[PDB]
């Protein structure tokens, strides 16, 4: 759920 | 001054999101389906249609295909697939070429749902958009 792009 | 001769409205800007299974993970990340959609809140923050806009654009991460998305009916709503949030770029353009603004969203999986709020000052001297806002609040 906290997954996130640079 | 000149931004005297302006009126304020919120946007709203609802985004939903769900695994899907079918889809093999990436790096063991699920692969989610993921939608945008927006909405104006009138004076007593009811949703209406965000006609105000006649084009959104998202500008998705560069990791997308096309990641310039144009879309020109209310609610807007865009549609993708990903396995990890990010910043996106929406840009919303008022009606009458009154002008461009860019609402920063932040597209994230910590809810199956949620809901942002922004609100932008939108200018007094285009009949048609003046006459559009008075749907949603005083003028």
């Amino acid at each position: 759920q906290t997954a996130r792009k640079s | 001054g000149s931004m005297v001769a302006t009126v304020k409205r919120t946007i709203r800007i609802k985004t939903q999101q769900h695994i899907l299974p079918e889809v093999p993970p990436v790096e063991n990340f699920p692969v989610r389906q993921w939608s945008i959609e927006i909405v104006l809140l009138d004076d007593e923050g009811k949703e209406i249609p965000a006609t105000i806009f006649d084009k959104v654009i998202y500008h998705l991460h560069p990791t997308f295909a096309n990641p310039n998305r144009t879309f020109t009916d209310p609610p807007f709503r865009i549609e993708e697939q990903g396995w990890a949030g990010f910043p996106l770029d929406i840009s919303v353009f008022l009606l009458e070429k009154a002008g461009e603004r860019k609402i920063p969203h932040d597209l994230n999986f910590l809810q199956e749902s949620y809901e942002v709020e922004h609100v932008i000052q939108i200018p007094l001297n285009k009949p048609l958009l003046t006459e559009e806002l008075a749907k949603s609040g005083s003028t």
